């Protein structure tokens, strides 16, 4: 059972899926790959859809003014947002995920981008 | 005089056709690296930097690294300079690891560790916590590939 999907993200606005009426047991599995532009795939699941964006944002307000060390703050934020997600685990800086559906019930697969750093003379997540 | 480059090299067992050139892998394996079965060799270099008024931003590119490798990193202010931040970073800017402030806050240390075959790293120094213009603020920077006790090397930087 496979699916196939093509999308725009700007500015870091993600897109949901839906996946109705999983069964406990299944496998699902995910991966994300650029197509055009400097896109950074992020890929996560989820039971209830809520937005992360407001989550997220956070993030960036954290480190746009110190160090706190963003992959610290990132790991942390996500691993409360998603039950599982995967940044590189593909090849490059695509996504790859595997996910054991817990119990009987529909989830949601969020795709996005994540928060990155693209430049050598300073700093700019 | 010596030579240097890559080189390919075929081993045969009972197989006449290897001494042509052209043998094709074939059958169970029999031979192995035998630098696998001991500690892998380090490599230490110490350098020192300036962090000027317009120059306080400084970035250093490393060798690649193999899988498996390690790497770690520490800065040591010369006299009363405040300690900078640091960070490493990937040849396109991904981050990879964070500066973490010793208990003794005089130094600031990092490691990493090699997961994909071929890794090339930028390491990243910074003094630009606001726009003080201290003056001529100089560090000590010790880096070093698979030797885990720079805190205290004894020897002088040895290897590539």
């Amino acid at each position: 059972r496979v699916q196939h999907f093509t999308g725009y993200i700007e500015d870091g606005r993600g897109i949901f899926y839906s996946l109705p009426d999983m069964k406990q047991g299944d496998i699902i599995y995910a991966s994300m790959q650029n197509t055009g532009g400097n896109l950074d795939p992020l890929v996560g699941i989820m039971a209830e859809e809520i937005d992360p964006a407001v989550s997220l944002g956070q993030v960036l307000e954290k480190a746009l003014a110190s160090e706190n060390d963003l992959i610290s703050e990132l790991t942390a934020v996500a691993d409360r947002i998603f039950l599982g997600w995967d940044d590189d685990g593909g090849k490059g800086y695509s996504a790859s995920l595997e996910f054991t559906i817990p119990r009987d019930g529909t989830y949601h697969i969020f795709a996005g981008s994540t928060i990155t750093n693209q430049r050598l003379d300073k700093f700019q997540p | 005089t010596y030579t240097t480059g890559s080189f390919q090299l075929i081993l045969g067992l009972n197989a006449p056709q290897v001494i042509s050139g052209e043998g094709e892998p074939e059958g169970e394996v029999f031979a192995s690296l035998a630098s696998l079965e001991i500690k892998p060799e380090a490599h230490v270099q110490e350098l020192e930097i300036r962090l000027d008024k317009d120059t306080r931003y400084l970035t250093q590119h490393t060798r690649n690294l193999q899988p498996g490798d390690t790497f770690h990193a520490l800065v040591e202010p010369i006299g009363e300079a405040p300690l900078p931040r640091l960070r490493l970073t990937d040849s396109g800017g991904k981050p990879l690891a964070f500066g973490l402030i010793d208990q003794p806050g005089e130094s600031v240390e990092l490691n990493y560790t090699c997961d994909q075959d071929i890794c090339e790293l930028v390491v990243h120094v910074d003094g630009t916590d606001g726009q003080k213009d201290s003056g001529e603020a100089v560090y000590r920077l010790l880096v070093g590939i698979n030797a885990p006790n720079l805190r205290e090397s004894g020897q002088t930087p040895v290897g590539s």
